[PDB]
């Protein structure tokens, strides 16, 4: 009831956990050429404002 | 540094050079030992002990090879600490002499449990 | 060791070389011829200290603990062949060719003149171990148990990479134990905590705590053909010793965080004991005495000052020798009934009447009968933890309190009778089932005589 | 940019608890902004308005962390004893965190997102405090 | 027989269109077995030209 | 001078949204080949105010690669339209 | 056909050699444009229609990412005028260099280049020649190497392998099995090029050498993972213990050799007083070793080989230079005390 | 009966005679090219 | 046929030796209708090397010398056996289907490597679109099931993409089904009573379903008769090879066509019917089950090194 519970809980829950976001990066990569390129563009911009990258 | 674009420079001639029956050169070539033995396993030989002029040409190949790679090897670590020795010599502004001093002086910690 | 590891890695084109089914004796037969050499120009004095020849030995001087190491290839092949002779000769040859090669790198393991050379042979393993788990096992639960095994050991191993090399760019270089004269001590930082604790906690990871033993009734639940491996597994878990080289110098005062890697190790010994009297599994009863009197040693390392490395020393071989035999007693006893249900073996004690002798020398070594090597292993500990603080009496008493109830509860279940089934069950202990579970006993009361050769530096 | 962090790690220290909460929701307030929230944005092409909202709507929802981030710790850095401690700013990751605990129902996140949070909570005043350095040079 | 489970089962959950192991989601294709030719839609009725009274 | 900054406000007709998108995938094709003239004249007024004499047979060496290139990307534009008739970019099955 | 498809394979590596030799930045902008000129054919060979629309996916991604490249030279035309390849002398230049570069070699934004294109080309037979395109650009950062602004050079490879990791574990497809860790491989040797840009190449050797000693033992039949089921018991059986050998190599287990890159390369990272950023990569890896367990308990089990197929007849295949590959990809972490003092 | 292609048979057998005493003379020479230098 | 790069470099084999002598010829027909009668009697004059129709031991008609291993290590549903057609069993009935069309396939994946290799027409006895016709009269006759129909039915749009079709294909002189006194008089005891839901439905089978490639540009040359026999025979002799090189192509369809100029239609099918281990590549079962086509893990698993004495019969030392 502790044992098998208790410290099972906490470390397998890491196995359910990278899992869960094992699948929001296959899933909405599903194809749409439109959509990787307006991506891009975000990318190309947000590395203009954000820090060290011009200086 | 200098003498670009060569496998091994002509400055190489005073090293010593790596003479065989080193466990290397050994080495070399015991595992190109163990490839002729695979090379029969991939096809279904199914012998073992196949066709030697196939087991033979892959121990000669390693060795040869490696024997002429390890000559620039030993180069390079002999081109790295003349260089080093060099900037150790001149600049003893940045190497200084370290004082002499025996357990008279330590007060260390003192930590017992 | 001059030439240990290489004449037993001459054994390995010895099987595949040999004929059709004197493969087994062929093994057997030049293996035990280890034995004399392994003892020959070993154990020498003695004096501060044996260097033994180069950056490959300093001899395993003060911890012998290898002689031990070299019993069990001459050991498990006896036992192995119960259940694996329906195989092929091409998957009989491998699996003693990886066995040998697991020997291989624990005798340049234990002796390791560095802690770099330690490292990388510390985890030149856990390949052919993971092969004897995954292949070779029953049904299922084999898979996930072979994941278990891993990324506990991985996971804790790698910061010590990053720990080592560490050391080895700051203080001059690790590469010899003997260049550790020079020892800057370790104050009380916010960074020489991590130093401590990444060093420490892989080892940690298999010797376990209370905490993180996930992984120990996993491998050696669901496991091979008669203990093959099972028997390698438990040197193995006492073969993360490198504590003992390493704490004793390299941080040598840091005391001041031991208490959290205390009281989770000695509350959870008076427990994790406390939880197996309800097991159901025979062979999961044995793995939690495993967790219990092994952790023993972790509240005996990390309190230094011997009379407790007097103990602390004869414990690592105290329960190799007796955990070995108590999975050789019940990787015998499966083979004729096919559970390992505790509850179905009953009805004995009149039909093997011979091996009622290996029940109970086993069970009166944990019961420890002050004259063997095991209460002169604990009452060193006990006289040591006593002198840390007075109150620790009552929990490594009642340790020995509900051990005693934990024993005999395996005996006691053979003890019953009129059978109710059980057509089969015939075989009456045959010639090897009783010498593979011989020679155990015959060196674990044996050394009693003159057990100083069974002691550290100290 | 960098000099946000030189207007956070340089002149509060604790005290002054408005500047402190105003400066350190600025921070996590930009991030709401961010790739996630560009990634969904995108990905879901939202619509004409009411999807846009619904889009930001959670980046509104994200903000709120850093509103609190320096308001744990500085009112809990003075009113013990005044200095700022390691185990004065863990007390800015559990509640801190709870914020992703207290929307999208807690019991399996709430817990989680208090624990974790406050193992990357207290290590980062203790970068400082040893003097470690990340992307460093020789 | 005896050894293990090695289960008819772990072949269709490892069973190859997109893995689902932490949820089932638009799932892509069970994908072409041979080189993959679906697509075969090329036809068109060709021009109809009169030069008539031209 | 002014000369210079028209024109690179001009260089963004890459503009990346409309570099892929939307369909008429000959549209985005368009500002590929429309993206020279925004080095082969950024290019052009820098070799020649600033006497190099010899940096000035790069622009012309500039004009043809990305015409043989664009040739070969305009080759492929047909087989997706020799298969269906139509472009259309949100055609997509080969998935990431 | 057949010696015109040499002469389009012999001009793919005589493209990226003057990228190589090169004092000039007009020459590696027709380098490695040619290349994105002579791969087109070698997508197409049999005409499918995922091919036609995978290539097109291919193209455009490598037209910009060239596009952007002679961008980054014009801008630094006009200041200072030198075209030797060095320092860039303008971090508007050096910044739109790096990231615009980063798409040839695909880093971890400039996302799906990798999964796209080599999934479902029905040329799985190689595709072995996508280790040229991560050969040009690696011979192009290491002159340009003192002028970066090292931080989006570690923000492209931290995120690297936290998201090469990640995307695969969702998979079947072996080929995208191959095209994921492909990224976390460009992970571990762009996080080290700014801290000693040699033992850079010792991860690059050895990645080129692991790689295509994997893509030649799938060359009996394989396709899919279901498909690496049915082939041990069927095919040979020494195939099944020698893909277990390599895989468990290219994770990083100390007993082979994947494990002589990390070993060494954090010999560099530290010794410059830089600990949490090795620390959270060799932690990152542990799961791109779940890719290859739980691949490796597929064949080494006999999980069901069923349906029952006869392979009577034996193989004629082209093995070529199979032999003496997993002889230096396992064997040679004794035999490198110094590999790097040969390559440096 | 032995029936190999009786081709190359031998040329497994020749180059290597070629190669060793092409490397003991490189190797015999350059054991004195040390003194000679040195 | 063709031998790697090197040797096709310096002589093609797509036309020089198929100098109008492909004549790629199959037969249709019904049981005991076009078996040996008309067929095996063509090889000379138009030099025509006959092949036998099927059988468990077409595999073990090839690789050697030789002689047929038993029924135990190549476990099919045995000829004379499922003549029981049984419609409730473990099974299984659709287990011979799977060796019945890969024993199919290698005929006509050597057929293509002996023309090029040789340039000599072959006759078949029934080629790979003949199996189609027995699943028609399998399926209403009650011994198959549905989820089995499916998967050659998937197999067939799978392996079937580089044949060339045959070229004056010949539905035999094929009764009103008096089939039922021939299979009764010509002996065949096994082959038994099973009535006419086996007999009419392959009948009408042959004519709505073969069709397509009956009305595909090679033409066909069909006979419904009790036999030739000196009527039948000189005129599909004769005027059957006016119909060879004249009277013979439409679309055209099989040439080695318009790239036999060292191109995709002269090696890349001479190269990919050699080495008859790629032919039967795709020949991969199910996604795992379907339920027939099994096969344990190991029992029978256990099967193979019994089937695996040295793995390879002689090969000797020093070669
Ligand atoms: C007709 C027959 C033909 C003629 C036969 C010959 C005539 C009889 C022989 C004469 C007597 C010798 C017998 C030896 C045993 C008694 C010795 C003795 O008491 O004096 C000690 C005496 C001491 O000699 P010392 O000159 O006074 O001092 C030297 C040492 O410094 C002293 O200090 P230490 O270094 O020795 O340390 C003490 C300790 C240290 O020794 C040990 O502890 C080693 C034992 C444990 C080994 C653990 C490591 C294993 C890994 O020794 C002991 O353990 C004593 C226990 C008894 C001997 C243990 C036997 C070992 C097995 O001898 C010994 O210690 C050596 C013993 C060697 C054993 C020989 C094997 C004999 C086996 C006979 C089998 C007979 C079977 C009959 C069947 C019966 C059916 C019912
Ligand atoms: C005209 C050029 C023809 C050769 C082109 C070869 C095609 C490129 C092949 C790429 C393979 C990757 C190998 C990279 C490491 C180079 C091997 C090496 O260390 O020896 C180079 C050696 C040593 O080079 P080096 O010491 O003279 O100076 C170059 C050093 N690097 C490579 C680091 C810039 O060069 C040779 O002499 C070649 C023999
Ligand atoms: C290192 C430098 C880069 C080498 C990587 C490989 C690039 C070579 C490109 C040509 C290879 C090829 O396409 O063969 C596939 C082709 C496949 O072509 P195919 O068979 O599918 O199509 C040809 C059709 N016919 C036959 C009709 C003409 O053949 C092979 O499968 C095997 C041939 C060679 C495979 C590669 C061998 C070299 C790889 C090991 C290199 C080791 C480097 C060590 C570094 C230290
Ligand atoms: C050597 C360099 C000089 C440049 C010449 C380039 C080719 C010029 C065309 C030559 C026309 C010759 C016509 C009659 C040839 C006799 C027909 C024959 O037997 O086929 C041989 C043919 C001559 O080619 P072909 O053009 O006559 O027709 C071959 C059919 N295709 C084009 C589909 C392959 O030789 C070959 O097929 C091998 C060469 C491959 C294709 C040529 C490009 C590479 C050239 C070699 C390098
Ligand atoms: C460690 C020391 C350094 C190692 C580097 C040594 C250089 C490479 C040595 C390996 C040479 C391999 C070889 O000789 O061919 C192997 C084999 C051909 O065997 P063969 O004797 O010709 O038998 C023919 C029977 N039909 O090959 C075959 O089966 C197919 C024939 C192809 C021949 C191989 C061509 C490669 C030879 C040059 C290698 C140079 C590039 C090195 C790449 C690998 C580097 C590790
Ligand atoms: C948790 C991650 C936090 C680790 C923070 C890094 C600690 C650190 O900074 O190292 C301290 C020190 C060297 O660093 P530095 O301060 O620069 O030394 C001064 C140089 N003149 O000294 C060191 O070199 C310490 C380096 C070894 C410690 C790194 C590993 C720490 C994490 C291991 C925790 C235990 C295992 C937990 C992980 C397994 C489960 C996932
Ligand atoms: C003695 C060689 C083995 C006995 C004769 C060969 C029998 C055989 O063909 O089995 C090869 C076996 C592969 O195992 P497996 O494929 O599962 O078995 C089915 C084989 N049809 O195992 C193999 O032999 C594959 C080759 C493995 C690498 C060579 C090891 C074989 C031992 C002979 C070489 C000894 C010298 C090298 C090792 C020295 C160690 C110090």
């Amino acid at each position: 009831l502790l044992d098998l519970i208790w410290l099972e809980a906490i470390l397998p829950k890491t196995i359910s956990l990278a899992q869960m976001k094992a699948s929001t990066l296959v899933t909405n990569q599903k194809g749409l050429i439109k959509l990787y390129f307006l991506s891009f563009l975000i990318t190309i911009l947000i590395s203009m404002i954000l820090f060290n990258f011009h200086e | 540094g200098r003498a670009t674009f060569q496998f091994l420079p002509d400055e190489a001639r005073s090293l010593p050079p790596p003479k065989l029956t080193d466990p290397r050169l050994a080495f070399v070539g015991f595992l190109g030992y163990c490839s002729g033995l695979i090379d029969n396993a991939i096809r279904r030989r199914p012998v073992l002990l196949a066709g030697l002029h196939r087991q033979l040409l892959y121990i000669t190949s390693f060795v040869f090879v490696g024997y002429y790679l390890l000559k620039r090897q030993d180069y390079m670590y002999a081109v790295r600490d003349h260089d080093m020795f060099s900037y150790i010599k001149s600049h003893p502004e940045d190497f200084p002499e370290k004082d002499k001093k025996t357990y008279g002086e330590v007060f260390e910690e003192f930590h017992p449990v | 060791m001059l030439k240990y590891i290489i004449p037993t890695i001459m054994l390995m084109p010895l099987t595949w070389l040999s004929k059709n089914n004197m493969i087994w004796v062929n093994s057997t037969a030049h293996s035990l011829l280890i034995s004399f050499t392994s003892l020959l120009l070993m154990n020498q004095f003695g004096d501060n200290s044996l260097n033994f020849s180069l950056l490959f030995f300093s001899d395993s001087l003060s911890t012998p603990l290898l002689i031990l190491t070299m019993w069990l290839l001459p050991l498990m092949l006896m036992a192995s062949q119960h259940h694996l002779s329906k195989e092929n000769l091409t998957r009989k040859k491998l699996f003693i060719t990886m066995l040998i090669s697991l020997q291989l790198f624990l005798i340049m393991t234990f002796t390791a003149m560095e802690l770099i050379l330690f490292y990388i042979l510390f985890e030149a393993t856990l390949v052919p171990t993971l092969i004897i788990i995954t292949r070779w096992g029953n049904q299922t639960e084999r898979l996930n148990a072979g994941l278990y095994f891993l990324f506990y050991t991985l996971a804790g191993s790698l910061p010590l990479l990053v720990a080592l090399i560490y050391i080895q760019n700051t203080v001059g270089s690790l590469n010899f134990l003997m260049l550790q004269y020079w020892v800057q001590p370790v104050h009380n930082s916010w960074s020489n905590v991590f130093m401590w604790l990444a060093c420490m906690m892989a080892f940690m990871v298999k010797m376990p705590l209370y905490g993180l033993h996930l992984w120990l009734p996993k491998a050696h639940v669901e496991a091979p053909i008669a203990g093959s491996m099972v028997l390698a597994a438990v040197l193995l878990k006492l073969g993360g010793y490198g504590m003992l080289r390493i704490t004793l110098i390299l941080n040598p005062m840091t005391d001041f965080m031991a208490y959290p890697f205390i009281m989770l190790s000695l509350w959870g010994m008076i427990m994790t004991s406390s939880i197996c009297l309800r097991q159901t599994d025979l062979k999961s009863l044995i793995a939690y005495s495993s967790v219990s009197h092994m952790a023993l040693v972790i509240v005996a390392i990390l309190i230094q000052t011997p009379w407790s490395y007097m103990g602390a020393t004869a414990l690592m071989i105290a329960h190799g020798l007796t955990s070995s035999m108590l999975f050789c007693l019940a990787n015998s006893n499966y083979e004729r009934i096919h559970s390992r249900t505790m509850i179905l073996a009953r009805g004995l004690q009149t039909l093997l009447p011979l091996m009622a002798t290996w029940w109970l020398l086993a069970s009166l070594t944990n019961l420890a009968l002050p004259p063997t090597i095991n209460l002169i292993g604990e009452l060193f500990v006990v006289m040591s933890t006593f002198s840390w603080s007075n109150i620790t009496i009552i929990l490594m008493g009642v340790n020995m309190v509900i051990t005693a109830l934990y024993s005999l509860y395996m005996l006691i279940m053979t003890q019953r009778g009129k059978y109710t089934y059980h057509i089969n069950n015939i075989s009456p202990s045959f010639t090897r089932e009783n010498a593979l579970m011989s020679l155990h006993i015959l060196p674990l009361l044996l050394l009693t005589l003159n057990p100083k050769i069974i002691l550290g530096p100290l | 940019a960098k000099t946000v962090l030189r207007q956070y790690w340089d002149i509060p220290e604790g005290t002054e608890c408005h500047r402190k909460t105003y400066a350190t929701t600025s921070i996590g307030g930009a991030a709401g902004l961010v790739v996630s929230a560009y990634s969904v944005a995108l990905k879901t092409p939202t619509s004409f308005l009411e999807g846009v909202a619904r889009t930001g709507r959670y980046t509104f929802t994200a903000a709120a962390i850093g509103a609190i981030f320096g308001l744990t710790s500085c009112i809990s850095a003075q009113v013990r004893e005044k200095p700022d401690d390691p185990l004065n700013y863990l007390i800015g990751g559990c509640a801190g965190g709870l914020i992703l605990g207290a929307r999208t129902r807690s019991y399996g996140i709430g817990a989680a997102a208090c624990a974790y949070m406050g193992l990357t909570a207290a290590l980062v005043k203790m970068g400082q405090l040893e003097g470690w350095q990340v992307f460093a040079e020789p | 027989a005896r050894q293990w489970q090695p289960d008819v089962e772990w072949a269709e959950q490892y069973g190859g269109a997109v893995m689902y192991p932490t949820k089932e989601t638009a799932h892509w294709k069970p994908p072409p077995w041979n080189d993959v030719d679906p697509p075969k839609d090329t036809l068109v009725s060709n021009l109809t030209l009169n030069f008539g009274p031209q | 001078s002014m000369v210079y900054m028209n024109i690179m406000m001009a260089f963004t007709v890459s503009l990346v949204g409309l570099l892929m998108y939307r369909s008429h995938l000959m549209s985005s094709l368009l500002c590929l080949e429309g993206m020279m003239l925004s080095l082969f004249v950024m290019a052009a007024l820098t070799i020649l105010n600033s006497h190099f004499t010899l940096a000035s047979m790069m622009p012309i060496i500039l004009l043809v690669f990305a015409a043989c290139e664009a040739a070969l990307g305009l080759s492929l534009l047909v087989m997706v339209s020799n298969t269906y008739g139509t472009d259309y970019v949100q055609n997509l099955n080969l998935l990431q | 056909n057949p010696i015109i498809f040499i002469i389009i394979l012999l001009t793919i590596m005589l493209g990226t050699i003057i990228v190589m030799i090169s004092s000039h930045w007009l020459l590696v902008w027709i380098g490695f444009e040619m290349n994105m000129l002579a791969i087109i054919p070698i997508m197409m060979k049999n005409h499918n229609p995922r091919a036609t629309e995978a290539s097109t996916k291919y193209f455009l991604t490598q037209s910009t990412a060239s596009m952007l490249l002679m961008m980054a030279v014009i801008i630094n035309l006009m200041f200072s005028g030198q075209w030797t390849v060095m320092k860039l002398f303008n971090p508007m230049a050096s910044m739109l260099m790096t990231m615009a570069l980063a798409m040839k070699l695909g880093m971890a934004p400039f996302h799906f280049w990798v999964p796209e294109v080599t999934q479902g080309i029905p040329l799985s037979s190689g595709l072995i020649l996508l280790t040229w395109q991560k050969l040009a650009p690696m011979s192009v950062l290491y002159q340009i190497f003192p002028s970066i602004n090292l931080n989006l050079i570690l923000t492209l490879s931290v995120l690297s392998i936290l998201i090469g990791g990640w995307g695969g574990l969702n998979q079947t497809q072996l080929r995208k099995i191959m095209a994921y860790s492909s990224i976390a491989h460009m992970g571990w040797m762009t996080a080290v090029l700014p801290y000693n840009p040699t033992m850079t190449l010792l991860n690059l050797i050895i990645y080129i050498i692991m790689t295509s000693t994997m893509f030649t033992m799938f060359m009996a039949n394989s396709t899919t993972t279901t498909l690496s089921l049915s082939h041990t018991w069927n095919k040979t059986p020494i195939m099944t213990v020698l893909i277990l050998a390599t895989l468990l190599s290219m994770g990083g287990l100390p007993p082979l050799s994947g494990f002589m890159p990390k070993w060494m390369i954090i010999q560099e990272m530290t010794k410059n007083n830089s600990i949490i950023l090795p620390t959270f990569m060799a932690i990152t890896a542990l799961l791109n070793l779940y890719f290859y367990m739980r691949l490796t308990y597929s064949t080494t089990l006999t999980m069901f080989p069923s349906t029952n197929n006869m392979k009577m007849k034996w193989q004629f295949p082209l093995m070529k230079k199979m032999t003496f590959l997993p002889t230096m990809v396992v064997l040679s972490t004794m035999m490198l005390p110094l590999t790097p003092m040969l390559s440096v | 009966h032995g029936s190999p292609n009786w081709l190359k048979v031998g040329l497994t057998l020749g180059t290597s005679v070629f190669l060793w005493i092409y490397l003991i003379k490189q190797h015999n020479e350059d054991v004195l090219e040390y003194k000679r230098r040195n | 046929l063709q031998y790697g790069p090197l040797a096709y470099i310096l002589g093609e084999k797509a036309t020089k030796k198929m100098t109008e002598k492909s004549k790629l010829i199959t037969v249709d027909g019904n049981i005991c209708s076009g078996k040996s009668k008309l067929a095996k009697e063509i090889a000379e004059k138009l030099g025509l090397k006959h092949f036998p129709e099927a059988g468990i031991h077409y595999v073990d008609s090839t690789t050697g010398d030789g002689k047929p291993l038993p029924v135990q290590f190549s476990g099919n549903c045995s000829l004379e056996k499922f003549y029981d057609d049984p419609k409730s069993n473990d099974g299984n009935s659709y287990r011979l289907q799977a060796w019945l069309y890969a024993s199919r396939l290698l005929q006509y994946a050597d057929a293509l490597e002996h023309l090029l290799s040789t340039g000599q027409g072959v006759v078949l006895e029934r080629s790979i679109y003949s199996d189609f016709v027995f699943l028609e009269a399998m399926y209403r006759q009650g011994f198959i099931r549905k989820q089995c129909v499916d998967h050659y039915n998937q197999v067939k749009k799978v392996t079937i993409c580089e044949y060339l079709p045959p070229h004056v294909v010949v539905y035999v002189d094929v009764p009103v089904p008096e089939v039922q006194s021939r299979i009764q008089k010509k002996g065949n005891p096994h082959e038994m009573k099973i009535t006419s839901a086996y007999l009419q439905d392959i009948e009408n089978a042959y004519k709505g379903t073969f069709l397509p490639e009956m009305s595909e540009k090679c033409e066909v040359l069909q006979y419904s008769a009790w036999e030739a026999q000196d009527a039948e025979k000189v005129v599909e002799d004769i005027e059957y090879l006016k119909y060879d090189k004249g009277p013979w192509l439409d679309q055209n369809d099989r040439n080695l066509h318009k790239l036999r100029m060292l191109v995709q239609d002269k090696l890349e099918v001479l190269n990919y019917t050699s080495i008859p281990v790629f032919l039967p590549e795709v020949t991969v079962g199910a996604h795992q089950s379907d339920q027939v086509f099994q096969e344990f893990t190991e029992l029978p698993g256990r099967k193979y090194r019994a089937g695996y004495n040295e793995d390879v019969g002689d090969k000797w030392i020093w070669l």
